[PDB]
């Protein structure tokens, strides 16, 4: 949104980004650290293993839309977006809004005990064993791990989820090069923002290229396998958006 | 392959 962006305005533009994550984290960090105590008993994991596919499904399909709307939020609000052709908002959510909800569970996950925050309190992988997709939820608390090793502050999380969404390599793009102008700053924004705090060292450890679409690619694949075996489940109860999205 | 939801979020006031 500006070729040559000054210093002023890349300063600017760490603000706005840092702000429009504010306004759409969904979580409040503090509740979700002062709650890591909060541990899913015994019988709770239990009751949850014993719950059927379908109800599983459906619940996690229903608490991921809504994850995503807060996403779909954070791309409104997000400096140079809304400019964007019709045609690249959509392939940019299409592809990004996942990525995000991927890298912002970071926060809502405790390394010390492998355990995610879902429906009230703490609980691990195991939890979600009726889905039958075991290795894709392991997969997803590795990538959280992983990430959770970079401590990331909230203007980090701001910053980096902005270059998940505002990625100009997405394919079927139709303003390419507009998408590269906003990307660029964006960097500039996350850049001058890391060279301040001295947190430059980070940029070497943040997910490997194509890691973020491997999950996405494997949950589609997973939905595409549920769908076929409970086709009226989601007909009759997942999210439109969710659909349109994934499906 | 569908985004009439998408398009209609995204235009949302
Ligand atoms: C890992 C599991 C299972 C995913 C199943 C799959 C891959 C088949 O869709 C998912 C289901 C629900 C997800 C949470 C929904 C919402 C949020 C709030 C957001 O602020 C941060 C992420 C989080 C906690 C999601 C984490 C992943 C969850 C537990």
């Amino acid at each position: 949104e500006a070729p040559y962006a000054s210093l002023t305005e890349i300063e600017h533009l760490v603000q706005s980004v840092c702000k429009s994550y504010r306004e759409t984290c969904q979580l409040r960090l503090e509740d979700l650290l002062r709650q890591r105590s909060n541990i899913f008993s015994r019988e709770e994991v239990t009751g949850y293993q014993r719950k059927s596919m379908w109800e599983m499904w459906e619940r996690c399909a229903h608490h991921l839309t809504e994850a995503i709307q807060y996403v779909v939020e954070f791309a409104k609000r997000l400096s140079g977006f809304m400019e964007l052709c019709q045609n690249d908002q959509i392939v940019l959510l299409k592809a990004g809004a996942m990525e995000v909800v991927l890298v912002r569970m970071c926060r809502a996950y405790n390394a010390d005990n492998r355990t995610v925050f879902f429906e009230g309190k703490y609980g691990g992988m195991e939890l979600f064993r009726a889905l039958g997709c075991s290795e894709l939820i392991s997969s997803i608390f590795d990538f959280s791990h992983s990430l959770s090793a970079l401590h990331f502050s909230e203007d980090e999380i701001a910053l980096y989820t902005a270059l998940v969404l505002i990625n100009a390599h997405r394919p079927g793009l139709q303003e390419k090069r507009k998408v590269e102008q906003l990307q660029y700053n964006l960097e500039l924004a996350f850049h001058h923002h890391l060279c301040k705090t001295h947190r430059q060292s980070i940029l070497a450890k943040l997910p490997p290229k194509g890691k973020l679409r491997s999950l996405c690619s494997q949950h589609v694949e997973r939905l595409q396998i549920f769908q076929h075996l409970h086709p009226i489940v989601v007909q009759a109860a997942f999210p439109p958006l969710y659909k349109e999205l994934f499906s | 392959e569908k985004h009439k939801i998408l398009h209609r979020l995204l235009q949302d006031s």
